[PDB]
RNA sequence: GUACGUGAAAUUGCUGAAAGGGAAGCAUUGGAAAUCAGUCUUACCUGGGUGAGAUCAGUAGUCUCUCGAGACUAUGCA
RNA sequence: UUGAGAAGCUCAGACGAGUAGGCAGGCGUGGAGGUUUGUGACGAAGCCUUGGGCGUGAGCCUGGGUCGAACAGCCUCUAGUGCAGAUCUUGGUGGAAGUAGCUAGAUCUAGCGAAACCACAGCCUGGGGAACGGGCCAGGC
């Protein structure tokens, strides 16, 4: 995990992560303390899927 | 005139008039201040002043008393430059001799107006995430199909289904690693 | 973006003219004091100079391993051990500034350090060790003349049962 | 052995109350050692604190910390009146307190 | 500048908690025999206008800031020489396609809302 | 439909429903407060003794006007009758979630009345009070050894 | 889902948490637990380089008002 | 110096219980004229909420959930306009109670089953002047 800082964009962290030697980037999204998106790309030029997510459940719930 | 226009409209009623709590605004376009007040008032003040922003460029825009009944050449207009000494420059010339406290409104919007343009430029400049609505019937579509589609689902009966069909067909090494010694023997008589 | 767009009600101007800290009496150069509070509490540590509103304190890095650190004069207590001699080793070099953390700067761009975390450490120069040795070397003897001092300053000051602060003499 | 102790023990009393009314703002704390008002004087400005501790955790720590400071004193056996940021709970009364030596002027 | 509030309880009517049928919403005590209204010791506070707050103070917002109800972009605009004093705060019924509007026209005019990220998700 | 707990998911929970049933809801009450939480299997034996006056269901709540007994001593009371009518239409319901669990292809060896919930329908100076009963059945959760 | 739009309160059942020596009970002040608002550096100033273009041209036209004021067009970007 | 809603802004001092009663300014509701080039199927109104905020207060704004077609701010006009009481009216619903009891089987069990009443409560001892004990004060439990 890396925690997304100040003004870098996927595409950035996606060049970025890919001379690094990853193979998959996953982006969470949230807003008002909430994940309800979640975006995977497949490095350095593969499909890029959207998702979202929904009925969130941790371990302990 | 003036002052009876100021008695009708900022006294009786005025339909650019937004009152809130502590302070009274005004939706007229043509307000310095954007509040409701008898020297901000561009209806009842016959000489006005203002600056307002035209796709990306700021004008200051006159009145004066002697086209009071004309509306359509009511209201002359220059352009400021894009410089900001010479847009206070401008205001100064264009304004000669009106009063003290209406050069100091104008120059006063100029810099408002001009921090906004600025603050625009480095919006769009800037990569900002789109807002997308949430659609309130939708949610409550794809959340009852949701329902229907994980009752469907039979995830426990569909994983264990497919746990022990992989089983059977040996994925794993010789003998499997998860499985007690009993069950693999029940596995090899039935399979065989 | 330069005429003041708003009231902008100036400050009235202030009469509050900075003078200078009145230290205390007791709290001279070259005084063994207790340390009160921070990572070195209890330690007896030796004043070296004072600066405008701290001082500039520093124990023997060989006796008790104190660096040479600020000290608010409110978070020490003076003893009145025996001075020692510290007017044989220069104090002007301990300014404000000398002790100011550095600034935190560095034009990092996006990714690398930004994104992946690579970030670099803090290390002490050995500019401060340097002029840190010399004030120990000025000292060693002038603590070591009088008996007890260099045990004194290694020791750790602390609050047994039954000792009232308010009557025992410090 | 011998710890550290740089401070002084004290012990929660009451508030400044009357007969029938209390004040939660100001607390009565007994500076154990201290015996008359005029040894409470050089107990006045310093900073006391109520340590105590909770189950849950934070920042992998236990210990919680309510920071004072001595007022004034009250009465004529050395009891001193304390404020603190938060105010003292009322089942602390008879409870420790920890009375520092800072700010010092000695 | 800093805003100092008297009192942050609200005034409850008296014997509310005690019935559903009496609202908590504050009532003048006209009982002559009654406690609350001769104002003995343990008997409840009341609405006086000694509690009113500072004129200067009041109704800000712990932020510092007045709030302002905004249908439409034209309502946001007004605040253009009035940013540090006011912030935004669009009306419950304004719906999700002008809230994205008045959201991004506030923010080019340096104007804070209160409810900027309602009925609304992101996309980045 | 929907029941009043969170359960009744398609996985493991088989669910029997009664609505307005012509019994009294302070019986039906008392006698759903029993089994609730005991084994599908066990539950049939004890309503079986019920009807036949072997074993008696203890009123805890509405214990009023209820006479002491023996047969009270296993759930620690001893204020307990021998209703009928209340234990006929539980032994109804739990034959129809037994039906439901068998048909859902359920393990039917661990079933256990996860949950069983009276509700008081509406009454219908001799008005009455018809019960809604509901039941889910499912299996004890078990745990697996980790990795050891 | 015809016990049918929305579906309040009184009232009832179940579940969870907490409390509980013959009342509850509310107020004031805090603790504990749970749960929220609640926010951030990101901009300013000063450059230099590079090109960019107008409200700049030792520039040419059109339109609407009234010389010059707005809107454009062509060209240059010194 | 911009601080002329002159119905504004500003400076200073004193003062603050209150029944009957007198006076002033405000909050809220249904409908009407005007207005907001107003809000709304990208969700109006309503309701729910240990979400947040504003007001001394009446009240108002807002997030989330639910919901499904209308609605509101401002100036003015208007009135069948604001509830805790009336042994109030209508409706719903409780404790009393599975009680009092009334249909079967063997007083017990099964089945069917009310109504009066109901501010809330429920140990004493004294004193508490107006009863004060059931609430209050000092003691036991």
């Amino acid at each position: 995990f890396r925690k997304r800082t100040g003004d870098i964009e996927v595409h950035e962290i996606a060049e970025a992560a890919a001379k690094r030697g990853y193979t998959d980037l996953l982006v969470l999204n949230e807003d008002r303390k909430k994940t309800n998106a979640l975006t995977l790309v497949h490095l350095p030029n593969g499909p890029s899927f959207y998702f979202t997510l929904s009925n969130l459940q941790t371990a302990k719930e | 005139q003036d002052e009876v226009i100021w008695q009708v409209v900022g006294h009786e009623f005025c339909s650019y008039r937004i009152k809130g709590e502590a302070q009274n605004f005004c939706r007229n376009e043509y307000n310095v201040t954007g509040l409701c007040n008898r020297q901000s008032c561009p209806l009842a003040n016959s000489r006005y002043a203002t600056v307002r922003e035209d796709n990306g460029k700021l004008y200051l825009y006159m009145k004066t008393i002697e086209r009071a009944h004309f509306p359509s050449k009511l209201w002359q207009r220059i352009k400021l430059s894009k410089n900001y000494a010479k847009a206070l420059e401008q205001i100064d010339q264009q304004l000669l001799y009106w009063p003290g406290r209406q050069i100091h409104r104008c120059k006063q919007r100029l810099t408002r107006l001009t921090q906004y343009l600025l603050k625009a430029r480095r919006l769009a400049l800037k990569h900002q995430p789109a807002l997308i609505p949430i659609k309130p019937k939708q949610a409550h579509r794809e959340a009852s199909r949701e329902r229907k589609a994980l009752i469907a689902a039979k995830l426990e009966k569909n994983i264990e289904k497919e746990l022990v069909k992989r089983l059977k067909s040996g994925v794993y090494g010789d003998q499997p690693l998860n499985v007690n010694e009993e069950i693999w023997n029940k596995v090899l008589a039935a399979r065989e | 973006k330069y005429y003041p767009a708003y009231r902008e009600n100036v400050p009235k101007k202030a009469r509050k003219a900075v003078r200078p800290t009145k230290l205390r009496a007791s709290l001279a150069p070259g005084t063994v004091c207790i340390l009160l509070a921070g990572r070195f509490r209890g330690k007896r540590v030796v004043v070296l100079s004072q600066l405008e509103d701290t001082l500039v304190v520093t124990g023997p890095y060989k006796v008790n391993g104190v660096p040479i650190r600020r000290v608010n004069h409110r978070y020490v207590i003076a003893t009145s051990a025996p001075k020692i001699d510290v007017s044989g080793v220069s104090v002007e070099k301990f300014t404000k500034a000398y002790f100011a953390k550095q600034k935190r700067s560095g034009p990092v761009k996006k990714d690398e350090a930004f994104f992946a975390e690579n970030a670099p450490k803090n290390a002490l120069p050995a500019e401060r060790i340097a002029d840190q040795k010399a004030v120990d070397a000025k000292l060693l003897p002038a603590i070591k003349a009088i008996p007890n001092m260099k045990e004194y300053l290694a020791a750790s000051f602390a609050l047994s049962n039954g000792d009232r602060p308010h009557l025992m003499k410090f | 052995a011998q710890g550290h102790r740089l401070y002084v023990k004290a012990k929660h009393l009451s508030f400044q109350r009357s007969k029938h009314v209390i004040h939660p703002g100001t607390s009565i704390v007994k500076i154990e050692g201290c015996d008359s008002k005029e040894e409470a004087q050089f107990y006045l400005g310093k900073r006391v604190c109520y340590v105590y501790k909770s189950s849950k955790a934070v920042r992998g720590s236990k210990i919680r910390v309510i920071w004072g400071t001595i007022a004034r004193p009250h009465g004529n056996s050395g009891a001193v009146r304390a404020r603190f940021v938060h105010n003292l709970p009322a089942k602390t009364f008879g409870s420790s307190l920890r009375v520092m030596l800072y700010p010092s002027n000695i | 500048v800093n805003i100092i509030k008297k009192r942050t309880k609200p005034f409850k009517r008296h014997q509310s908690d005690r019935f559903k049928r009496v609202g908590e919403s504050w009532r003048k005590p006209r009982g002559i025999d009654s406690c609350v209204r001769r104002r003995f010791r343990g008997t409840i506070s009341m609405p006086k206008i000694g509690y009113g707050n500072n004129k200067k103070t009041r109704y800000c917002m712990p932020n510092g800031l007045k709030a302002f109800l905004v249908r439409n972009v034209s309502d946001v605009e007004l605040l253009l020489m009035h940013n540090k004093t006011y912030a935004a705060e669009i009306a419950g019924n304004v719906s999700a396609r002008k809230r994205v509007e008045i959201v991004e026209k506030a923010r080019a005019l340096g104007v804070k809302v209160t409810n900027a990220g309602a009925k609304v998700r992101s996309q980045e | 439909v929907r029941y009043s707990a969170s359960p009744a998911l398609e996985t493991k929970c088989a669910k029997a429903r009664g609505a307005y049933l012509r019994t009294h809801f302070k019986n039906s009450r008392e006698v759903a407060f029993t089994i609730n939480g005991m084994s599908l299997k066990k539950a049939f034996i004890f309503l079986d003794n019920v009807k036949e006056h072997k074993q008696a269901v203890p009123f805890r709540r509405f214990n009023g006007g209820v006479g002491r007994t023996a047969q009270g001593k296993e759930f620690g009371v001893t204020q307990a009758r021998w209703p009928v009518k209340s234990v006929k239409f539980f032994y109804d319901l739990l034959k129809n979630a037994e039906a439901n669990a068998e048909a859902k292809g359920l393990d039917m060896d661990k079933l256990i009345i996860k949950h069983v919930q009276v509700n008081a329908a509406p009454k219908q100076a001799y008005l009455s009070s018809p019960s809604h009963i509901e039941i889910i059945v499912a299996e004890e959760e078990e745990a697996v050894p980790k990795a050891n």
